[PDB]
């Protein structure tokens, strides 16, 4: 029902939460 | 202090075997102790840890690393003190979870994974509700009970906080680990612990792989300001993930806190072939 539609099982190295705050700070 | 609680050991009550493996903070060993005299023989695991009073802490580490009943805290056996410090505890075989869910990629399923999460939460607590503070938390600092029951570990990164303490203030632990305010500020909280959780799930998930691989150790801050965290499991429903990425939170008394993560997951678990998709 809902999981990554990587291309070819690729899981990239990271996954960005940007602009959110509550993981990007102050700085 | 006195004769009772943390046993200590001269040292003759066990030799060094074979070297089970060498660590950042040590090279731990797997030799027997034979408690003097009591003709009773006994397997198990040294610690010889390498690193000033900085002992008060493995001491009182220790002396509740030992006041275990709890069935995921591998309950410290005893202590060896020279002119360098060692550990014991009972060894298990099988080993850290990272070379089980290595060996079992392809084998294990829901169930466990999301149990194992489960149990490493409630062990996660139960510290916790000890006012202890374990620092590094990670697949490897795990051990294998059974596939049905694991256990968490220590090399005496920890600290017990007295009373008025909040967070501990400061090896190395590998920066990939920990929270933000463990890099950038040498901070270390119950909550960051959680973070530390939320990057053990992440490996078990991905099936112990490495943590941003290939991304020097360096700009894990430099990323992690930019609201940068790891990657989804493919086997993880964005259900699962949540309250994984929740834990990174840069708020930190934000995140999920542990007895919580237990209901979510001890729910989860109630179902664990419809949070995670795996053929096997």
């Amino acid at each position: 029902k809902s999981l990554p539609s990587y291309l070819n099982g690729v899981m990239p190295p990271t996954q960005s939460f940007a602009p959110d705050p509550k993981y990007v700070s102050s700085k | 202090p006195n004769q009772a609680l943390l046993r200590i050991l001269k040292e003759t009550e066990f030799k060094k075997i074979k070297v089970l493996g060498s660590g950042a903070f040590g090279t731990v060993y797997k030799g027997l102790w034979i408690p003097e005299g009591e003709k009773v023989k006994i397997p198990v695991a040294i610690k010889e840890l390498r690193e000033p009073k900085a002992n008060k802490e493995i001491l009182d580490e220790a002396y509740v690393m030992a006041s275990v009943d709890n069935p995921h805290v591998c309950r410290l056996l005893g202590i060896c003190l020279t002119s360098t410090v060692q550990l014991i505890t009972q060894l298990m075989p099988f080993g850290c979870l990272l070379d089980y869910v290595r060996e079992h990629k392809d084998n294990i399923g829901s169930q466990y994974l999301l149990n194992w999460c489960v149990q490493i939460a409630k062990g996660m607590n139960y510290l916790e509700d000890r006012r202890l503070v374990h620092r590094d938390l990670a697949a490897r600092n795990v051990l294998v009970k059974t596939p049905q029951h694991v256990k968490i570990t220590d090399f005496g990164l920890a600290k017990l906080l007295g009373a008025e303490e909040k967070e501990y203030h400061a090896g190395k632990v590998p920066i990939k680990w920990m929270a933000l305010e463990s890099i950038l500020h040498r901070i270390y909280t119950h909550q960051s612990d959680v973070w530390s959780y939320g990057v053990t799930v992440w490996e078990l998930m991905t099936f112990g792989s490495k943590p941003y691989d290939g991304i020097p150790a360096s700009e894990i801050s430099s990323i992690l300001e930019k609201g940068e965290r790891l990657p989804q499991p493919p086997i993880c429903t964005i259900d699962v993930y949540m309250i994984m990425v929740k834990c990174w939170m840069i708020d930190a008394d934000s995140r999920p806190k542990f007895r919580e993560l237990i209901i979510e997951f001890s729910k989860m678990a109630r179902d664990p072939q419809r949070y995670l998709v795996i053929q096997g």
